[PDB]
């Protein structure tokens, strides 16, 4: 989903894109939150993984039960 | 039908 | 680019001319029938900034 | 960066108010020239979470976009006149402007009183651009004298009585804020000043005619040198501004 | 690991409120400027036991009206106000703003303007004889002479409506124009009333009220704390990758 | 996996968007100079369910025409047009092309030209008397007075070609010339006619336009975002290789 | 591309380099030196 932030404005009057009022319309992202995402998203993928290889261990070893 | 892999497949490509 | 270097250039150089006017007219007080000169200096062309 | 785009319209800002205290400067010796002032407005605030409902201190976020010059403006301030003994220069005493041809056809308007008459008579300005409403100037003239009501008398030679030769109008604006100009010490009608009403000096608000002197520069010097004080720290205040943000960002990227 | 999302916020609302005080700075020769004021507030997220993480958001809480700067143009339009006085101008959705720009300029049509907004006298929008010489006294009258004319013919006009309001009654909208708060409009009405006491002088221009310490002060805090939750946030994501590791096995 | 891929767009697009700051910070000096602007866009790939990836393209959206600052040189044939004005040379492949150096240089043989290529007036390109003193008016008309002649019989030549044309209807050719846009040159035509509006300055040149504010707050941000995308570069190149060394 | 929006096209420049430099033929100041022997041009000519 777009992001609900309202969208910063630039005044620049030369600009094609800019409207009546001479504005133009630029992204609302936010530097610090996203750096934040992305390191978090990287932590929760490793720990994902390291629980899926414990579990495939944890599934080879019943593999060899009784014996 | 395949392509060049990697740097120039996946930079916006000219239009035509 | 800088621009405000380049007004203030024009800005020197009308002083100068200004003052080679008038060092010319001080140096020849002495000369039979001379007519004293004076220099006009008039402004460059404005550039208009778009206003939406 | 918000910071960095605004940082950056805040040094363009000040650079422009250089730009316009170094026009004013350069033409300190420029006939009939009105100081230019350079005025900033506040873009749209942006709202971002709205007051809280109401001791405490409210609750909002309204971070602005910048700055941006809106219009610089000349001062129509009367000048000071020097005396040039030249009988072909005529001073303004009041708000009025002479009405020149340009070479396409249109009518420009200027203040600068230094006139000179051509090789087939025509009073021109220095650009040699024809002054209306045309002056012919016989070549038996002993003395040209251009009166207070702008009436130019020609004396001549066996005539005891002066030969006239035309009148001299101003032309009157009701914003003279507003006209357009074009460079060339001319100024146009815009949308704003429109309606330029000849009138012949001396009634309708025109002003009268000094013959031998020139209004000069309406510049003053001290308010230029403290408004550049003021540009040039205020640039470096934005340079402190933009240094801020940059360093912030590098310990942000450097993580 | 949501500590990371408590240094960041700081990290971001650093910026935002950078993004305030770089702006006052932009403003720093703009005629009639009150700077936006900057205040870092506290939330804590209340949830289920041992309270231990309190957010920061940055707000703006109003303006500041400590008078700005105060040129001698002589100009017989440019006006200032008394502390704590405003202009009144018609905004731009047929509304009422309030100013402290003296910037008064004369359309053709002989209609004051300041910033494009026609000002606003007791009759509404103040309008003035064509191409006419006009002086404002110190009490708001207009007095216009149409030049040429003799100056016994110096007849008034109009008069400014000048207002009287504090920087908590005031509220500063999209368009650059201060209005009533709610709660001031809730006691003194939608409509101001003009304030008699208020002395205004002609000739002179108020500049921008920006304190240039307080914003290298402020950008000086700004940076120096930035650093600190960038170190934060570092210190948890090498926290997190042994925990991870933690896992195997 | 792929989002290595949109940071490396990214920081590729930042180092083309820096190559063309740096173009335009070295000629700071140059005559006559429009300073080429830079933006970038966003190209989102459209796939079927989640369109989670956005590239990054850099883009030269033609170029800047605010007028640079007019040196003043006592000189007659160093000219500065009006805003928004051009002059006409005839280009290198034989075409036409617009320009605002106002440098005019002439030849042995008595020809006009700008950066060597011949200036374009109303009768073709404009030839001068050899070895003649030259003045141009302020509307383009051409004087010549032979050396050591009365001034009296000074007469003009000929007239420069003034046109007038906005940004977006005019694009940099690849040798530094201006040109019309196809969408303009259909509905202004192949040539543009002389526009008489347009006043010209005699003995001012103009300088380039380049602003080192923007350039300065441009060349930081470019650096910032490099540092951005490759630190996505690093933390999705450390993920992967955990990734399928371990699952296996 | 074919064509509000902007006009997309990713064009770089190379450099700026040095074509020529000029000199200004405009006509010096004299200065008196008593010596006979020394002469001055009004005008555009050179001594071969």
């Amino acid at each position: 989903i777009e992001s609900q932030a309202p969208e910063k404005l630039v005044y620049e009057p030369g600009n094609p894109l800019a409207d009546a009022n001479g504005y133009v319309k630029m992204p609302n992202v936010d530097v610090v939150g996203e750096m934040v995402n992305t390191m978090s998203a990287s932590r929760s993928y490793q720990a994902n993984i390291e629980v899926l290889n414990t579990v495939k261990s944890m599934m080879l070893k019943t593999l060899t039960l009784g014996q | 039908p395949g392509g060049v892999p990697g740097a120039l497949s996946n930079q916006p490509a000219p239009p035509n | 680019m800088i621009s405000s270097l380049w007004i203030a250039k024009t800005g020197l150089d009308a002083q100068q001319t200004n003052m080679d006017v008038i060092a010319n007219n001080l140096a020849n007080v002495s000369t039979n029938g001379f007519k004293r000169q004076r220099a006009v200096f008039e402004d460059l062309l404005y550039q208009t900034i778009r206003q939406p | 960066i918000s910071s960095l785009w605004i940082a950056k319209t805040g040094l363009d800002a000040q650079q422009t108010n250089m730009d316009v205290i170094a026009n004013n400067l350069a033409n300190v010796s420029t006939n009939g020239f009105k100081r230019q002032r350079a005025v900033f407005e506040d873009l749209l605030y942006q709202t971002i979470r709205q007051p809280g409902a109401q001791t405490t201190l409210p609750s909002g976020l309204q971070i602005g976009t910048g700055v941006r010059p809106v219009a610089t403006e000349r001062l129509h301030s009367q000048g000071n006149l020097s005396q040039t003994n030249n009988s072909k220069d005529v001073a303004i005493k009041g708000q009025g402007f002479f009405q020149v041809m340009l070479p396409d056809g249109t009518s420009a308007y200027t203040r600068d009183g230094s006139f000179q008459v051509d090789q087939n008579g025509q009073l021109v300005t220095a650009g040699g651009f024809q002054v209306q409403p045309a002056i012919t100037i016989p070549a038996n003239a002993l003395s040209i004298t251009i009166g207070r009501d702008g009436v130019v008398s020609v004396t001549q030679q066996g005539q005891a009585a002066p030969v006239q030769v035309g009148q001299l109008n101003l032309t009157t604006f009701m914003n003279d804020t507003g006209l357009e100009s074009i460079g060339e010490n001319l100024y146009i009608e815009t949308q704003s000043s429109g309606a330029p009403n000849e009138s012949t000096p001396g009634l309708n608000g025109a002003g009268l005619l000094y013959q031998g002197y020139v209004e000069t520069s309406n510049v003053n010097v001290a308010e230029e040198l403290v408004n550049m004080i003021q540009v040039q720290r205020a640039y470096e205040i934005n340079s402190k501004a933009v240094s801020t943000t940059d360093q912030m960002l590098q310990k942000l990227t450097q993580l | 690991d949501h500590a990371i999302y408590t240094a960041m916020g700081a990290a971001s609302q650093t910026l935002n409120q950078q993004a305030v005080t770089a702006s006052n700075l932009a403003n720093a020769s703009t005629p009639g400027f009150r700077a936006q004021l900057n205040a870092l507030r506290a939330v804590p997220v209340d949830g289920l036991s041992l309270a231990t993480r309190t957010l920061v958001t940055a707000s703006t809480p109003g303006a500041d009206m400590t008078p700005g700067q105060l040129d001698y143009t002589s100009r017989p339009l440019d006006v200032a106000l008394q502390q704590d006085g405003w202009l009144v101008v018609q905004a731009a959705d047929g509304a009422e703003g309030y100013t402290r720009n003296g910037n008064i300029q004369v359309g053709p049509t002989g209609q004051l303007t300041i910033q494009g907004h026609p000002v606003i006298g007791e009759g509404g929008p103040i309008t003035v004889p064509e191409g006419s010489e006009i002086t404002i006294a110190a009490d708001g009258t207009i007095s216009a002479l149409n030049p040429g004319d003799p100056p016994n013919t110096v007849a008034p006009v109009g008069r400014l409506k000048l207002v009287k309001a504090e920087g908590n009654e005031v509220q500063r909208s999209d368009d650059g124009l201060f209005r009533l708060t709610a709660e001031a409009q809730a006691e003194r009405g939608a409509v101001l009333a003009a304030d008699p006491s208020i002395r205004i002088m002609s000739g002179v221009l108020e500049g921008s009220n920006v304190k240039p310490v307080e914003a290298m002060t402020d950008m000086i805090a700004n940076a120096r704390r930035f650093e600190m939750q960038m170190k934060v946030i570092t210190s948890v994501d090498e926290n997190e990758g042994r925990a991870n590791q933690l896992l195997s096995m």
